[PDB]
RNA sequence: GCUUGAGUCUCGUAGAGGGGGGUAGAAUUCCAGGUGUAGCGGUGAAAUGCGUAGAGAUCUGGAGGAAUACCGGUGGCGAAGGCGGCCCCCUGGACGAAGACUGACGCUCAGGUGCGAAAGCGUGGGGAGCAAACAGGAUUAGAUACCCUGGUAGUCCACGCCGUAAACGAUGUCGACUUGGAGGUUGUGCCCUUGAGGCGUGGCUUCCGGAGCUAACGCGUUAAGUCGACCGCCUGGGGAGUA
């Protein structure tokens, strides 16, 4: 029933930030994390944290720019029921640019941005905007 | 209440027919309105107090 | 081993047969090594509602700790027994002493 | 149900018929047995008195 | 709904130490237990549907942690059943 | 391999949860009798009906079946159906408090299986009250009705069929996330127990209401919000849930 954590993150995330919560906390995992990572990295919340050894904690720090947030829509995209896999030259753009993809290629955890560059393909976790 | 046996805490919950008073009246709790009457019925059977004012 | 509150009501008439009752009752569940924590005599008392016609009526209170077997015995037997208008035994949960 | 009412005063004095039996359980079972429909009436009865 | 004494002595029996309360082992023998007991209760009264979907549940129960065992170590299946008595 | 998902263990708590056996009081009908005398009963009004073989009314003693007033409550329990006197026996689930064991053993589920209101069917039994059918009396233009006097199946038990309901919250199951307010219910920690309490911390439930959602009505932490896993199902009305 905890099937997809991922989405469980995209979610905590678009909830607690609808809700102008500024902290969020969850189970971690290396996934987890290397996508905080990359929302940190490309800039759609302040910084994480895990917090924990024998039962570890994601912990995320969200940004809010004007009155609104930084991030205008969280989406899983592949998923248990249906995954995806674009190559390298399918890989999608989000937002004509603006706002990104996350995807997973066999070099780690990466943006469509970075995949692009990277040459390579992957499994397209979810766009962010 | 706490016994069926206390016929003396018991006949004040009950009007001169001997019917069981609401608990909107006695100001009663729950859980002891129901400890009461399954009181009220035991002290009944054991013609401890009448059903009715017939007798 | 389950308590049970217990107490019966024998007819005016077969008052004196109440003695030997408890006494019979008591064989019966020390009997079977069950302990009897309580025993009170209310003999003739005025009852509530007249029932088989006939006011009055003589009272046992007794509580007991004994198998669900004697106890059994019991129920039935005062059903054999037509000198007792009434019985019920009844919940359980601990011995219990003095009160009434 | 029941009144002494010893010496002085001719007046009935039972209001206690208003309290409790007359058109109260015997308005009820009077007639249309009801069954599960009660159920509906004393949600009203709720309903109601909620405010 | 089974003795604190016999549930504590098919522990011992099945598991490590008491204690060793949720063994594999000593769930299926706890719930078989109990199973069995069961069927002289709807022998008579046989109506009984509701308590029915109690007993049918520990089957589905240890009918499950039976398989999960067998997955794990067969060894420990094998000896179990022979010891409980069932499969035929 | 791990321990938080899920299980097991200890102790308790609430409960119309289920199955069996006993048992109570109030009423009704009926049988027998006391007293009593010409009406009762029924309606909108009537009549059929009942009463001078003494009715109804009243008192008393019996028999029988059926259902359990008050408690009783937007109270409670169950998966749904549904479950209300009281007691015992058998038994399912739920919940809470400590820690201890198991170590992903889970979620969902076509097919399959089980359950499943009332009516209905089979065999025996049972039968007070109610009541399809049917009969009589009225109403009405007509009255195969609604009303009245009767009343059979059935409504009751056992055993076995049937497998449907607006079987509805017309809302599939599970899991995570997201402002509040006033209750009801039921556990548990603490506090001069010094109050019939004070502050907490669970499960369940009723009423409002915020974002959000919605065609609107409305839903709204018990979602119809935000998300995932799986299943069922829809694809204009009629024809037809028929051939
Ligand atoms: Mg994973
Ligand atoms: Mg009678
Ligand atoms: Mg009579
Ligand atoms: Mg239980
Ligand atoms: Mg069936
Ligand atoms: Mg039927
Ligand atoms: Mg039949
Ligand atoms: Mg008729
Ligand atoms: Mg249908
Ligand atoms: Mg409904
Ligand atoms: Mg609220
Ligand atoms: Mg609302
Ligand atoms: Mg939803
Ligand atoms: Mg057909």
């Amino acid at each position: 029933s905890m099937q997809d954590p991922i989405a469980d993150m995209l979610t905590r995330i678009r909830n607690g930030q609808a809700a102008n919560k500024a902290a969020v906390t969850m189970p971690s995992s290396k996934l987890k994390v290397a996508i905080a990572n990359v929302l940190k990295e490309e800039g759609f919340i302040e910084d994480f944290k895990v917090e924990g050894d024998t039962k570890p904690e994601l912990e995320l720090t969200l940004k809010y720019f004007q009155g609104k947030a930084v991030v205008e829509s969280i989406q899983r995209v592949s998923r248990p029921g249906l995954r995806i896999y674009k190559r390298k030259d399918e890989l999608p753009k989000v937002m004509a640019g603006l706002g990104i993809a996350v995807v997973s290629t066999s070099k780690g955890v990466m943006t469509d941005r970075a995949a692009r560059q990277a040459g390579l393909g992957g499994e397209i976790i979810c766009y962010v905007a | 209440e706490i016994d069926y046996k206390d016929i003396a805490t018991l006949k004040n919950y009950i009007t001169e027919s001997g019917k069981i008073v609401p608990s909107r009246i006695t100001g009663t709790r729950a859980k002891y309105q129901r400890q009461l009457a399954r009181a009220i019925k035991r002290a009944r059977y054991l013609s401890l107090l009448p059903y009715t004012d017939r007798h | 081993m389950r308590h049970y509150e217990i107490v019966f009501m024998v007819h005016p008439d077969q008052s004196e047969q109440v003695p030997g009752m408890i006494e019979r009752y008591t064989a019966a569940i020390t009997g079977a090594e069950g302990k009897i924590h309580r025993l009170e005599d209310w003999g003739r008392r005025q009852l509530a509602y007249p029932i088989n016609k006939l006011h009055k009526a003589h009272y046992v209170l007794m509580n007991v700790e004994a198998p669900q077997e004697v106890i059994d015995e019991l129920e039935t037997t005062f059903r054999f027994n037509d000198a007792v208008i009434r019985s019920m035994v009844m919940r359980t949960k601990h011995a219990v002493t003095e009160a009434s | 149900i029941k009144v002494r009412e010893n010496e002085p005063f001719d007046v009935a004095l039972r209001r206690f018929k208003r309290s409790c039996e007359k058109a109260g359980v015997l308005a009820e079972v009077r007639r249309r047995e009801f069954y599960e429909k009660p159920t509906t009436e004393r949600k009203r009865a709720k309903a109601s008195a909620v405010k | 709904s089974l003795s604190t004494e016999a549930t504590a002595k098919i522990v011992s029996e099945f598991g490590r130490d008491a204690n060793d309360t949720g063994s594999t082992e000593v769930q299926v023998a706890l719930l078989t237990a109990q199973i069995n007991h069961l069927q002289g209760h709807f022998a008579e009264h046989k109506k009984d549907h509701h308590s029915r979907r109690g007993l049918l549940r520990m089957v589905s129960q240890r009918r499950k942690l039976l398989d999960y065992l067998k997955r794990k170590d067969v060894a420990r299946y094998t000896q179990l059943i022979e010891r409980l008595g069932l499969r035929r």
